[PDB]
């Protein structure tokens, strides 16, 4: 009584409703601060002369 | 050694012929690697089998 378990189970199913349908969130958190290195950004070349 | 947290790492390597004491000559080090580690150092430990 009054007790219950905080986690609960999602449920996922092919028929299932369009909100209740799975999607891969994936959240890239970019910080911007003195402490070098990480990943950069794409860097591209060109045709030499 | 450490330049705003980048490890630089020299390494040279040359035969020698020595029964004590050391030789006298003169050897050019060269980068091997570049650690963007950025941590700071105040004692080292040596390694030996």
């Amino acid at each position: 009584f009054n007790c219950y378990f905080p986690l609960q189970s999602y449920g996922f199913q092919p028929t299932n409703g369009v909100g209740y349908q799975p999607y891969r969130v994936v959240v890239l958190s970019f910080e911007l601060l003195h402490a070098p290195a990480t990943v950069c950004g794409p860097k591209k070349s060109t045709n030499l002369v | 050694k450490n330049i705003d947290g980048y490890f630089k790492i020299y390494s040279k390597h040359t035969p020698i012929n020595l029964v004590r004491d050391l030789p006298q000559g003169f050897s050019a080090l060269e980068p091997l690697v570049d650690l963007p580690i950025g941590i700071n150092i105040t004692r080292f430990q040596t390694l030996l089998a």
